[PDB]
């Protein structure tokens, strides 16, 4: 399973 | 930075003339990514050849496997030709059936 | 023994002709199942292993999702990164990243990974504890203020100890047959000339699994790096590895020199001698 990315902002 | 590629081709199996095989081209260690693999055969473009997907090594660098399937025979010569911007201008390793 | 999971993703913009190219795989120790390009038709996260076909219609859908997602957040991470390090819009770059875990014999949970590069270095990383972050400048730094703020490490630091390591043991158990083989490298030695005064000697592993390997050459009972090639580990393609090393020898002296192949599918180190 894919990671859980929404905030990984710059 | 910006890595050129380390380059290999090998078959799958050892070489045996008139028995079917795998011819593969190995690139690995470079960036950035975009790359260009033809596969000759006396010179001349393959046609069909596959590639694996993306994707890179513990340090960043790209990989990428092509191969094709073939039947070595005493005649004939094949080669890998690599293309990428750290190349003035293509490289051309010819298959050494031992390295 | 250990095991690991990864997912990698890969963006390279491209001014002038349209948006990043996008692509994602993720692998199961050395083993390849799972793929998405975003220049492909499907628009789709794609099996890339037998055992991983089995999954249903609702995990095809996720993964789906959660990628599509990603790769919007790695585009706006590329504007954003070219805002941070004042480069041109003309150019190309490439942001890259990298995500798992490692679980241990007894399938406990070993270590955790989350990190990032841009244009191939380096740029914000999570540390072992998966409490804090290493950033490799100043425009890491800014993000790494942001992250803390966000408390991003706690989040992953739960996904990594919980849902990684449950999806890494569950594929585990889908795929016994492949995944847990051990194949140990079928070995041989060669033999060229290249004068009168010397000759190469090269020792071959051929179809092992995993690809972690060692192959050092002793003269005499002692390690030697002078005159030895030594080759990256390479795919065989239909699943198996290969690897060989090399060394320039002076001739009628081949007998000093010994080939040691180390390997998890091997019982007792091997030795070869032309």
């Amino acid at each position: 399973r894919f990671p859980l990315t929404f905030g990984w902002c710059f | 930075i910006q890595r050129t590629p380390k380059i290999q081709v090998y078959s799958r199996h050892p070489a045996e003339n008139g028995k079917s095989n795998f011819l593969n081209c190995y690139v690995s260690g470079f960036h950035p990514s975009d790359i260009e693999v033809d596969l000759l055969k006396n010179g001349e473009r393959i046609e069909k050849v596959e590639h694996s997907d993306l994707s890179f090594s513990k340090d960043w660098s790209f990989y990428l496997l092509y191969y094709t399937e073939f039947t070595p025979t005493e005649k004939d010569e094949y080669a890998c030709r690599v293309n990428h911007v750290t190349l003035s201008q293509p490289k051309i390793v010819k298959w050494d059936r031992d390295m | 023994g250990s095991h690991s999971m990864r997912y990698f993703s890969t963006s390279v913009s491209r001014p002038g002709r349209g948006e990043p190219r996008f692509i994602a795989v993720g692998y199961v120790d050395d083993t390849q199942f799972v793929r998405f390009d975003s220049d492909a038709a499907s628009q789709r996260m794609e099996p890339r292993a037998p055992w991983i076909e089995q999954e249903g219609p609702e995990y095809w859908d996720e993964e789906t999702g959660k990628v599509k997602a990603h790769s919007q957040t790695d585009r706006e991470n590329l504007r954003i990164a070219l805002r941070y390090y004042n480069q041109s819009e003309a150019g190309s770059h490439t942001l890259q990243m990298m995500f798992g875990c490692d679980v241990g014999s007894d399938g406990r949970f070993l270590r955790g990974y989350h990190q990032y590069a841009y244009d191939g270095k380096d740029y914000i990383a999570l540390k072992e504890d998966l409490r804090s972050w290493t950033a490799a400048d100043m425009a890491a730094q800014i993000t790494k203020r942001k992250w803390e703020a966000a408390h991003v490490a706690e989040q992953q630091r739960a996904y990594l100890e919980g849902t990684c390591v449950d999806g890494l043991r569950r594929y585990l158990e889908n795929g016994k047959e492949t995944l847990q083989r051990t194949d140990p490298p079928k070995t041989h030695m060669t033999h060229h000339p290249i004068s009168d005064h010397e000759a190469t000697l090269r020792c071959w592993a051929l179809g092992f699994y995993p690809a972690e390997i060692t192959l050092t050459w002793q003269r005499d009972g002692e390690d030697q790096t002078q005159d030895t090639e030594l080759v990256e580990t390479r795919p065989a393609g239909d699943g198996t590895f290969q690897k060989w090393a090399a060394v320039v020898v002076p001739s009628g002296e081949e007998q000093r020199y010994t080939c040691h192949v180390q390997h998890e599918g091997l019982p007792k180190p091997l030795t070869l001698r032309w």
